[PDB]
């Protein structure tokens, strides 16, 4: 189950 | 530690730190920028969130490796000792972020976009605490994550279109909370399905660039639903 | 900082830190193990080298990103300030490793395998200092790398077969020194070609597992020669 | 030009 990557932006 | 650096310089260095893949630095620069006391713009909020997600993402990945070795072990005290050290460092980063939100990003956030953004962050960082919690306060940690996500959800449904990327990412992460932390897979599936369907029905209103932004996160909802059903 | 931890526990935690991809921790555990004062075994030497190569590898990658932005810039002082901060941290890690070799890994290393290993490390860490050096001591830094690699080379040719992986990796790295630091591309090409050919002629002596070990590094020599010719 | 990776072993 994946959450928002949110590791670039 | 960053009190003698200009706010604008801290922001600039955070962007450079991202380019250099120096996420610990990036997080320290953005902590410094928050502690200047001004509200953050949309871009600055994203820099703060990216910095800490990367830092805590590495700690979580390491904790899961060590927890797995330790579960297969129970050798010596070393695997548990090292897992504990990593856990305490992860807890410290989550406490730092929660502290920034509490002092005083949330209380000053009056627009729906900023308030939803910070409450989603609060739910996420209590969720990371819950992943490693065992003892007297674990139920309370889970409820703290739940409460933050639920307030964000109530604001987002009232104030944002169903395709807004923050609203979509909040629902994605809240559905993960339900599935992985709350032992509520049916709530997780229902939330992801309803979020996906209500966004689909609103895509006609969007420009090409916004369409690309919303459909990216919709696909993450679909990937979860495929795994969970 | 690690003086109260057992040597064996430091070694165990370094291996766990590698599995968890926590290279800063890994380096601190292996520094602690070296400071116990005993010589290191072959495996322990590799743990020390892997830890520091990863740490300094990340710093070098970040320094090159920032140096590139700064060269396109010359805006504000921030890009130079941040490049300098990263540089000082990289220099500090290289000084730490060089200090471990000087106190007292090299002087206690009497077998050719250990002595060559540590002198190659010394050449490598002076080489990383040289990559960022500009001023009064830069020529001296380059000569310090050269001197360390040359002593290692003299021992390796006298005491190790041409297929020994340490001898091969030393020659690879010394050829990179010649090409990238010393402005001697012909010396680099000649060293890589002679190393490759002399290993090829010795492969017949090797077991299947050792054959795989030597041919892996030979292919790195071939990849460089392809780029340089 | 590549040196010994040396980042795992
Ligand atoms: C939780 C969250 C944060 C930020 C966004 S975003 O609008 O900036 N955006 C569309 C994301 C950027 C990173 O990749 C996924 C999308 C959305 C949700
Ligand atoms: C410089 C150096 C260090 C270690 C070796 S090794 O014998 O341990 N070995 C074969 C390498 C391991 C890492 O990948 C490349 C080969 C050789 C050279
Ligand atoms: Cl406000
Ligand atoms: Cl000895």
């Amino acid at each position: 189950a994946g959450s928002i990557p949110g590791r670039r932006s | 530690a960053m009190g003698s650096m200009e706010r604008a310089s801290l922001i600039q260095k955070a962007k450079l730190a991202e380019q250099a893949e120096r996420y610990e630095d990036m997080a320290a620069f953005m902590k410094g920028a928050v502690e200047k006391g001004e509200e953050l713009s949309c871009e600055e909020r994203n820099l703060l969130s990216v910095a800490y997600k990367n830092v805590v993402g590495g700690q979580r990945a390491a904790w899961r490796v060590l927890s797995s070795i330790e579960q297969k072990s129970n050798k010596g005290p070393e695997v548990r000792e090292y897992r504990e050290k990593v856990e305490t460092e992860l807890q410290g980063v989550c406490d730092t972020v929660l502290g920034l939100l509490d002092s005083h990003l949330i209380k000053e956030a009056g627009d729906a976009e900023s308030r939803v953004f910070y409450l989603k962050m609060k739910g996420d960082y209590y969720r990371y605490l819950a992943e490693v919690a065992t003892g007297d306060d674990k139920k309370r940690i889970i409820d703290s994550a739940r409460s933050a996500y639920q307030e964000a959800m109530d604001i987002s449904k009232k104030e944002m279109p169903p395709t807004n990327p923050i609203r979509l990412g909040l629902a994605l992460n809240f559905s993960v909370f339900h599935y992985e932390i709350a032992n509520s897979p049916e709530e997780a599936i229902s939330l992801a399905k309803t979020t996906f369907d209500e966004a689909m029905a609103d895509l006609h209103t969007l420009s090409e660039d916004s369409y690309k932004d919303s459909t990216l996160i919709m696909q993450l909802l679909r990937d979860n639903l495929t795994l969970w059903t």
